[PDB]
């Protein structure tokens, strides 16, 4: 489960960043870091729960993104970067 | 069945509500009975606690005793099972109710002709059963035998208002005294006072009697014994009780008429018509002398009910009289083993050890001592020589701790503001005066007595704090030491030590008598109306005659004129003087007790009762006095002008001083049992202030 | 009934009759209450019906039998208590609750440590050490309840049982609480006729001297009944004896479904209070009879408190004054309480300052070590809560409650304080009204009480120059308030002063003291340390059985009976000679390192009583006034 | 060692220089530290390792971190005349390493 | 790594290093428990030998009676004898004791705006109290799974514990040994036989520090020490050394320190304000999960019969002043606070250094 | 446990079966002994049916007191 916000450039002025919950599958754990600006595709769908919320009054329903895939908007070298 | 098998006891309870009903009509104290009178009373709604003293019982076994007749131990019955006996006693009553002779009224209260009219309803539904049986004439046929069955048949057919909702007055039990025990050679565990450490599991169901000091004390609170719900089907009241800590109400009628039907009513609850309990929670505390060597004060739960409420107030001393009972476990599940169960004291009888003030009245067994130790001579000298007799001289320090225990008149005017009557004195001296003793002593002759460290009593500890109560489930405000002490003297050792905030608390309640707290918690005034005592060191703890008397006191000029006496004590040494006090320290340390037998130190409980008779005196003033008074302020403030200057200065002459002219002559009337001041009282209080500084500094 | 319970009821009762001193133990306890019940019929306490039990005595007997007891304990108790109960019920045919039992002595590898008990150890009597964290309240558990029946005037009863108290499970059969009878009439409690027995469970963890230092400890709960109730507070160091059994359902059952496991905890049938250093607990210890006749042989010598005093530290030579003020300090006193509610100071202080290493922090450790509740305190370690007491929240009753400080657990005893000089104000005024008035008063949130907190205290202090200067005055020495010098009884200033023969008296005793070695002990083997525990009841080197100089056990003996035997009054003639003293000290001329106050009248008279103690005389004689003001002028000069 | 409030679990956290080993720690304002900080600074570059003993936790840390710290002289202005460690509220063993 | 733990090791050996952060208290389970029906009198055993489970009985009581489908008397005496008929006689029962203890990562490894993660693991038998809080371990267990009662279907990981190797050792008195193989006696009782033994010990003091030889022979009295004394009296002598080294800065005072840390059996290097969160002298606080007095550290008592190394001695706070010096001669820490009062063994051999005031050492 | 509990009575049945093993080995009513050589003809197939005798048990503990 990964936390996703609003990144602050894009936010408009008087207004909160958004946050919604990502939910990533068996390849795709492990591949976004905290603080960093990640870009994901993925189903956009309503989460169950018991007994709706109360606090509201109202049957009001949570949604998170179902992760399809993620693309990110390393300290490898090979040979080449060897020989330079 | 053999699931619950019998037992066969000692105890049979008809002998003995026999006993009980023939005690009631039959003891006479030496109009007519005791107890009849006082049924008598509580019929006209004139009483409404009876009080059933053991004592009396005794007595009545003892007489019957002498006659010869065989009368079982009900005192000792009693003692072992005071619940099952309080309803056999309420039951005895309400046997030999006798007939109310004054006519119910408007003025009555709501519960009485709530009473009357269920009574009239009983009475009314038995003769209407009686009416219709007669009008049915079954047999058509022993006019006495008749009118037996006929009632016995009405009395068991109908539904009639138990004798628990026709009640109008509350039983309890005192205790036998010890003296009373003594005489007939009885021992009595009722009698024994025991610590909260010694009442075990085996002294439940007694009546015992419990001493201690009284921490917390709840607010009185309606506990409902038996609720009231009304049918508008049936027309019925079905009532029911109640006797633990929650409950669950019912929704469908249970009367015969609704079970019988097919179609059941609803139950609508009616709070007048059920019967509450004024309900109070108390912690009483282990005594300083009760607690063992290295150990922690316990706490006991006493509930209150009934008319005894308010009572009990917290740091009262207090013997609480009452009958050990179980409660249902109230913890962890997972800690507890079997049927544990939790204990309280419902409380029977309340003696207080220092009588209160306000509760003083002017019986017939006071007047006698008090007439006496008028007619034993020089009351004034006499009660200053005996609140502290061990601690040789201070004559005149005893003689303003005296008046600081009377006190003043307070002043209201017609505008609203109000001038305080209380005293406020300052010890300061070297260590070694029996500063500390003599506050300890004046803790003890209170009735309301605190005392306090300068630096062991904090900001928190003095004024208030919000606090949670869970039995009434409410957030309230805890008072600190001066809440704690409120009309009674406070008593603050080692006073220069105090911090600034305790310093502010101080300044304030000496001046105002009300504390001002306005922080996160709660933003109210609340009313301490302290007499002040305080103890103090000067600067380097000890008195130099090179410094100015303003200098080496930390005191700053606020609250030096909020004293109204302080009393410089310096141990200067001479050999004349040690000579008199090493033999009475040494006379006390040998003989245990004052070397002194010219004179009977009075007891600090007819010191108390003398106290309390003199406080309410309201002395007046003339226009002698004043004039007096008068020249004597401008001499004051003259003499206080010339001497700033000096050296010898103890302060500039205030109009505070002028106050304290006043409350000091008012006191001073006040322990001569006085409505009117004269002109002696004024120059003994002008005597007590010049003694109070210059005669010791100047030496 | 079972063979083999009888078979083991018959064993217990061949052992019972082997050993004749448990049988005339419950004959001494059932005389005991017969006496009582018999004073009370005429004109109060009475014994709990337990034995104590060696079990070595019992591995002399029957090994079997004595491990059956130590491995299973389920099969072997019940019929030992069974066979004490008839050899009791035999003896008390001439003149009802069944007898328990009681196990002392060695346990070998069932002596263990709440961190040692794992669950190979369930089900058998082991024997525990440790501290007392949590005590709970002592709740009765009703046993017996009694009913009445008003209909047909008759008084019914149930019995009630759980798991806690027997130690072979039996069906648990819950039988509801009675409220109508077969017949369905009403049936009113009988309070007072039914049985409640007191019920308290106790958390003992193991004790910080030999738990690790760096992680937690561990902790285990023990059930104890109504003859074990209040014989602990929290603080304790204890010995519990008992059974490590398991209750319950570890979650097996439908209903259960958690991973607490079985509830595991104690059946203490022993409960043993041991003294350790800086503790709550006093260091008691038998007297005999032998023990006694010696001190009243030392009694009626003229050089005893020559003997005691020289005899205190043997290995710091000097200070003997030092030495005879400790043990005056060590006698106590006598306090008095008045008619009238007033209590007079009974208890002697003793400050001390001066130069470094001069044997002042030894001493301290000396009387930490040689009396019965001495607790060592250090200056900027301890603060106002941790000296007086604090105050804490209760998790179950949810009310707060107090934590008894350092001063407050030494009550009727020693309060030990090193680096006197370093404490804060606070401590000072807190101090003030706990050395004179010998009570604690709390007035915080919710909580006004008084704590008795009377005490002897001794202090090391240190002057603010570092050492002692002689042509200086010593207000300017000492540096400490006057009222808190006119509370200690005693001020003693040692100076380090050079002198070349006294210097190599020094260094001889130092290294005389340094070629010493302990008896059975070989000359290259390191001395071993065993951490001393002692159970709380109710230069020269070759020293043993009062030959000069009397050793520390013995010591210890003679002071326990000086304090609790003889009570000595005062009579004219130390009157005079106190009463001269004092109204001298009063008007003399020469400067004092303390000065002088109405205390030191008091203090007169203290220490006169306490060489009265010494003496163990009934009353102060003249020449106990003499030691006293002697004593006190050097002191003083 | 911390517990969290919600999670209600406890964390060893290292710091700043445990959490730097091998690599660099970059102190900002390092005049103005207060003691505990100061005093893990000064463990940090005496023997490149924290000790910690807290909630039943008693072990060591490796602290091999390289420091890079910004400081600003006392009273905000450097002065010439007067040398370098009357200048800093830094004391001598810390200015050392 | 515990980072690259994923569901292909679930059910699988794996092995894991990692740090202690809390050991808990010894669970009791049941290994062989004897059972009674309540009314039915029928006895019955159950052994069981699976104790890796967590949250979650894999063996129970039988919901039913089994003497009915047994069929075990030919006299056989509709009878039901109830849901969950059977009691526990617990007196002819065997029980195991089980920890669970709590492995974090290595905090060295972290990201920085990421907490660390940890796993619980499930250990029993001789597997429990082989381990302190804190200690650096290497795991091999079964990465396995139970469910806690956030996804739909989702499953709580944690490790059943086959065996524990710790990476390194702590020292204390409870961690120390005192047993020794005879070879090392005799070579110890060789090395002592040499005449030029004082020499070979000062020379092998910090080999690589230049002079200071009155230093290292100070050292070297150090590390031995002296005889302890108990006296009949009940006084003790201590016979621990302690050796003060002031002087300027950068002459290897600190690496002496060290090196005594490094070379001594049992020793805590600390400063004079103590460490970055381990204290100095003697700690006492609140238990974390009991809210009870324990000591919870220190230099002077972690280092009970060693050696306490501390740089910086000028620079300390008044109370670690006094509990030090307390530490120094009477070898005690005398704690009394609300709660507890005891004084606990502080018997430590004391090597400070600190520094002169006004940078270099004044001769005037 | 208590559910099975367990009473004590006079039989024995190790001294008893001793006895049977005596009885057996030792016995000679008046080839050798007289179940010896039942026993061999039951061990050679030529017998199916061992007939224990009460007299010669009796006659045994007979002599046996004798
Ligand atoms: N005149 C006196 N008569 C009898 N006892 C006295 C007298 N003066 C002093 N004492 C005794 O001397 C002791 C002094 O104790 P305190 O009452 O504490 O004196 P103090 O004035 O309070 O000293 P502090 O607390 O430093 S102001 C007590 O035992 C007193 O009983
Ligand atoms: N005589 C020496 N032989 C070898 N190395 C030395 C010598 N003197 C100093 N050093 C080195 O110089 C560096 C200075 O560190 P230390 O001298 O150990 O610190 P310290 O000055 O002793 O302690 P302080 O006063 O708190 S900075 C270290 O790397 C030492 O190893
Ligand atoms: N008079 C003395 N006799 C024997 N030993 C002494 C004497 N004075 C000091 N010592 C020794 O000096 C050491 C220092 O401890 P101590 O003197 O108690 O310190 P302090 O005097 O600061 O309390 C002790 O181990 C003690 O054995
Ligand atoms: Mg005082
Ligand atoms: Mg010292
Ligand atoms: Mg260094
Ligand atoms: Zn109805
Ligand atoms: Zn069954």
């Amino acid at each position: 489960r990964v936390t996703l916000q609003e990144a602050p450039g894009t936010v408009p002025p008087g207004r909160l960043p958004r946050h919604r919950e990502v939910i990533l599958l068996a390849d795709l754990v492990d591949v976004s870091k905290p603080g960093e600006e990640v870009e994901v595709t993925g189903i956009y769908k309503n989460n169950y729960d018991g007994n709706l919320n109360a606090k509201n009054g109202f049957p009001v329903f949570a949604t998170i993104i179902e992760a399809n895939s993620i693309k990110r908007r390393v300290f490898s070298w090979t040979e080449e970067e060897e020989r330079e | 069945s053999a699931a619950l098998p019998s037992i066969q006891l000692p105890v049979d309870y008809n002998n003995l509500f026999n006993e009980i009903t023939d005690f009631l009509v039959t003891f006479k104290q030496d109009k007519g009975p005791k107890y009849m009178a006082m049924l008598q009373k509580v019929a006209n709604r004139e009483l409404n606690s009876v009080i059933i003293d053991l004592d009396d019982i005794l007595q009545y076994q003892n007489e019957k005793f002498l006659q010869g007749t065989q009368a079982d131990d009900l005192v000792s019955a009693i003692q072992q099972n005071a619940n099952h006996f309080t309803e056999l006693f309420c039951r005895a009553i309400d046997n030999n109710m006798p007939l109310p002779t004054k006519e119910i009224d408007y003025k009555d209260d709501v519960l009485d002709v709530i009473l009357n009219q269920r009574r009239l309803r009983n009475e009314r539904m038995l003769s209407d059963r009686t009416n219709e049986i007669r009008s049915e004439n079954l047999m058509d046929t022993p006019p006495s035998s008749m009118n037996d069955a006929l009632r016995e048949v009405v009395e068991d057919e109908t539904e009639l208002f138990p004798p628990n909702l026709t009640r109008r007055y509350f039983l309890y039990f005192k205790p036998l005294s010890q003296n009373c025990a003594r005489r007939y050679r009885k021992k009595a565990i009722s009698s024994k006072p025991l610590s909260v450490r010694q009442i075990k599991g085996d002294f439940l169901g007694q009546l015992i009697t419990v001493r201690g000091i009284i921490t917390r004390v709840s607010d009185v609170k309606p506990a409902v014994e038996v609720i009231a719900y009304t049918c508008d089907q049936c027309g019925y009241e079905v009532f029911q009780e109640v006797n633990s800590r929650t409950f669950t109400p019912l929704s469908e009628c249970t009367s015969e008429e609704c079970s019988q039907n097919q179609t059941k009513g609803q139950l609508f609850m009616s709070t007048r018509a059920s019967k509450f309990s004024a309900f109070q929670e108390c912690k009483i505390q282990e005594l300083s002398q009760q607690v063992p060597v290295g150990h922690i004060p316990r706490s006991l739960n006493i509930h209150v009910n009934g008319t005894l409420v308010r009572s009990l107030s917290p740091g009262d001393i207090v013997d609480v009289t009452g009958i050990f009972l179980p409660a249902p476990y109230t913890g962890f599940k997972a800690l507890k083993a079997g049927l544990l169960t939790e204990t309280y004291l419902e409380a029977q009888f309340v003696r207080q050890h220092k009588k209160k003030f306000a509760s003083f009245s002017l019986t017939s067994d006071v007047e006698e001592r008090v007439m006496e130790l008028i007619t034993s001579g020089d009351v004034y000298n006499r009660l200053a020589k005996s609140i502290a007799p061990e601690i040789y001289g201070n004559l005149d320090v005893k003689k303003a701790l005296l008046l600081l225990l009377v006190g003043g008149v307070d002043k209201r005017v017609g505008d609203g503001m109000k001038i305080r009557g209380d005293i406020n004195v300052c010890l300061m001296g070297d260590p070694g005066v029996a500063k500390s003793q003599l506050l300890k002593a004046i803790c003890k002759i209170s009735p309301r007595g605190v005392y306090t460290t300068g630096k062991g009593s904090s900001g928190v500890g003095l004024t208030a704090a919000v606090m949670k109560d869970p039995v009434t489930d409410e957030m309230i405000l805890e008072g600190g030491a001066l809440v704690l002490a409120d009309n009674g003297i406070c008593c603050i050792d080692e006073f220069d030590k105090m911090d600034e905030s305790d310093r502010t608390a101080i300044h304030e309640v000496m001046e105002q008598q009300t504390i001002s707290i306005s922080k996160a918690g709660i933003n109210t005034t609340l009313n301490a109306r302290t007499s002040i005592l305080a103890a103090a060191n000067p600067l380097y703890g000890r008195y130099n005659p090179r410094l100015s008397p303003l200098d080496n006191i930390n005191l700053p000029a606020a609250l030096l004129s909020r004293f109204d006496i302080l009393f410089l004590m310096l141990d200067i040494p001479s050999r004349d003087d040690d000579e008199k006090l090493a033999e009475h320290v040494t006379y006390v340390h040998m003989h245990n007790k004052q070397p002194d037998l010219d004179f009977t130190p009075v007891e600090p409980s007819k010191m108390r009762e003398y106290i309390a008779y003199a406080k309410t005196k309201r002395p007046v003033m003339s226009e002698a006095v004043n004039d007096y008074v008068v020249q004597a302020y401008i001499r004051l403030r003259q003499d206080s002008k010339r001497e700033m200057d000096s050296k010898f200065s103890f302060g500039q002459a205030t109009p505070r001083t002028l106050l304290g002219i006043i409350r000091l002559s008012q006191a001073l009337a006040k322990l001569r049992l006085a409505d009117m001041v004269d002109i002696d009282d004024v120059e003994e209080a002008l005597r007590l202030v010049r003694v109070s500084k210059e005669s010791l500094y100047q030496e | 009934p079972d063979a083999v319970f009888g078979d083991r009821v018959r064993r217990f009762q061949e052992f019972l009759d082997t050993f004749t001193s448990y049988r005339d133990s419950v004959r001494s306890i059932q005389v005991y209450n017969s006496n009582n019940a018999a004073n009370y019929n005429d004109d109060l306490n009475i014994l709990p019906h337990r034995i104590i039990i060696s079990l070595d005595d019992l591995r002399e007997f029957d090994r079997s039998f004595w491990s059956g007891i130590l491995v299973e304990p389920a099969y072997f108790i019940p019929p030992a208590e069974k066979a004490l109960t008839d050899l009791a019920d035999s003896m008390d045919d001439v003149p009802r609750h069944p007898w328990k039992l009681s196990f002392k002595g060695s346990f070998g590898a069932h002596a263990l440590s709440p961190r040692t008990l794992t669950a190979q150890h369930l089900n058998k009597l082991v024997s525990v050490e440790g501290i007392v964290t949590k005590t709970s309240l002592v709740r009765p558990k009703l046993i017996r309840s009694v009913h009445y029946a008003a209909k047909t005037g008759r008084f019914h009863y149930r019995d009630y049982t759980d798991a806690t108290t027997t130690l072979t499970t039996r069906i648990p059969t819950p039988a509801i609480y009675p409220t109508e009878d077969t017949e369905g009439n009403k049936l009113t409690t009988e309070y007072g006729y039914s049985t409640f027995i007191d019920h308290q469970r106790i958390t003992v963890q193991e004790m910080p001297e030999m738990a690790p230092a760096g992680q937690l400890p561990r902790s285990i709960d023990v059930i104890l009944d109504d003859d074990l109730v209040d014989k602990t507070k929290p603080g304790d160091r204890v010995n519990v004896v008992g059974v490590f059994k398991s209750l319950g359902a570890g979650g097996m059952n439908q209903s259960n479904s958690t991973l607490i496991g079985f509830k595991t905890l104690i059946l203490g049938n022993t409960v043993y209070p041991l003294h350790a250093r800086s503790t709550g607990v006093a260091a008691r210890q038998m007297l005999t009879d032998f023990d006694i006749r010696n001190i009243n042989k030392l009694s009626k010598k003229k050089d005893i408190f020559d003997i005691l005093s020289q005899s205190l530290a043997p290995s710091i030579y000097g200070h003997d004054h030092i030495k005879k003020a400790i043990l005056l300090m060590l006698m106590g006193g006598v306090e008095k309480n008045l008619e009238n509610g007033s209590h007079l100071r009974g208890d002697i202080n003793i400050l001390m300052v001066g130069d470094p290493s001069t044997a002042k922090s030894q001493l301290l450790r000396f009387v930490l070590n040689t009396a019965s509740l001495a607790i060592a305190t250090t200056g900027r370690g301890s603060s106002g809560v941790g000296l007086t007491a604090a105050v804490t929240t209760d998790r179950e009753t949810g009310e707060r409650r107090l934590e008894a400080g350092a001063m407050v657990l030494a009550d009727r005893g020693v309060v030990c304080i090193d680096e006197f000089d370093k404490m804060t104000d606070v401590d000072r005024v807190a101090i003030h009204e706990v050395m004179e008035q010998q009570t604690v008063t709390i007035a915080k949130a919710g909580i006004h009480t008084t704590l008795n907190a009377r005490c002897s205290v001794i202090a090391a202090a240190n002057p603010v120059f570092g050492q002692y200067d002689v042509n200086r005055d010593p207000h300017q020495n000492i540096a400490l308030p006057d009222s808190l010098l006119s509370r200690f009884d005693l001020l003693f200033v040692v100076t380090d002063d050079i002198n070349e023969i006294r210097d190599r008296s020094i260094s001889e005793h130092v290294l005389r003291t340094h070629r010493y070695l302990p008896p059975g002990y070989l000359e290259g083997e390191p001395v071993r340390e065993r951490l001393n525990l002692s159970l709380a009841v109710g230069g020269n080197y070759n020293g043993t059985e009062i030959p000069k100089l009397v050793t520390i056990p013995f010591l210890r003996k003679y002071v326990q009976y000086a304090k609790e035997r003889v009570i000595p009054q005062l009579t004219q003639e130390a009157i005079n000679v106190i009463v001269k003293n004092y109204t001298d000290l009063r008007n003399d001329d020469n400067t004092k390192k303390s000065p002088i106050t109405a205390r030191t009248l008091e203090t007169l008279i203290r220490l006169a009583t306490a060489h009265a103690k010494v003496r163990l005389s009934k009353t102060v004689n003249k020449v106990d006034a003499k030691v006293a003001a002697n004593l006190l002028r050097f002191a003083l000069l | 060692v911390r517990k969290d409030p919600i999670t209600k679990e406890w964390t060893l956290e290292g710091g700043a220089l445990v959490l730097a080993d091998k690599g660099v720690c970059l102190i900002d304002e390092f005049d103005k530290m207060n003691d505990q900080d100061r005093t893990s600074i000064h463990e940090a570059m005496e023997q490149q390792s924290i000790s910690i003993s807290k909630a039943g936790i008693v072990t060591t840390l490796q602290a091999r971190c390289s420091i890079i710290a910004a400081a600003n002289p006392n009273g905000g202005r450097y002065n010439s005349t007067l040398p370098l460690a009357q200048n800093v509220s830094l004391t001598e063993p810390i200015l050392s390493r | 790594p515990l980072r690259d733990l994923d569901s292909e090791h679930v059910s699988k050996i794996v092995r894991l290093s990692g740090i202690i952060i809390s050991t808990s208290v010894l669970s009791s389970r049941a290994t062989y428990l004897s059972i009674m029906c309540r009314n039915c009198r029928h006895t019955t055993s159950i052994t069981i030998n699976n104790f890796n489970s967590i949250t979650g009985n894999t063996v129970s009581l039988p919901r039913s009676c089994l003497s009915t489908i047994e069929s075990e008397s030919s006299m056989a005496n509709k009878k039901n004898c109830g849901p969950d008929p059977y009691i526990i006689i617990h007196e002819s029962s065997k029980f195991i004791d089980q920890q669970f203890l709590k492995l974090q990562e290595i905090p060295e490894l972290v990201p920085v705006g990421e907490m660390p993660r940890n796993l619980t693991m499930t250990c029993d038998r001789y597997l429990t109290n082989k381990v302190i809080p804190g200690t650096r371990v290497t795991i091999v267990g079964i990465y396995s799974i139970y469910n806690s009662k956030s996804g739909v279907a989702i499953r709580t990981p944690y490790i059943k514990i086959l065996g524990i190797q710790s990476d390194v050792e702590t020292s204390s008195i409870w961690n120390s040994v005192t047993m020794f193989t005879e070879e090392e006696e005799e070579e110890f009782l060789q090395l002592s036989r040499n005449p030029k033994l004082y020499e070979i010990l000062t020379n092998s003091i910090a080999p690589s520090i230049f002079g200071n030889e009155d230093i290292k022979k100070a050292i070297v009295c150090l590390l031995m020490g002296g005889s302890k004394k108990i006296l009949p009296d009940g006084m003790r002598l201590r016979g621990d050394i302690n050796v003060l080294l002031l002087g300027d800065p950068g002459t290897a005072k600190s690496q002496l320190l060290k090196f005594v840390e490094k070379v001594s059996p049992i020793a805590v290097y600390t400063s004079g304000k103590g460490s970055s969160a381990a204290g100095l002298t003697a700690s006492v606080q609140r238990d974390p999960m009991t809210r009870e007095f324990y000591l919870e550290g220190g230099a002077m008592v972690l280092a009970d019969g060693g050696v306490v190394c501390i740089d910086e001695f000028d620079k300390m706070r008044d109370e670690d002043r006094v509990a030090i010096h307390e530490a120094m001669e009477q070898q005690t820490i005398s704690i009394a606070k609300a709660g507890i009062t005891t004084v606990l063994n502080s018997r430590t051999s004391v090597l400070a250094a600190a520094n002169p005031i006004y940078g270099r050492y004044d001769d005037l």
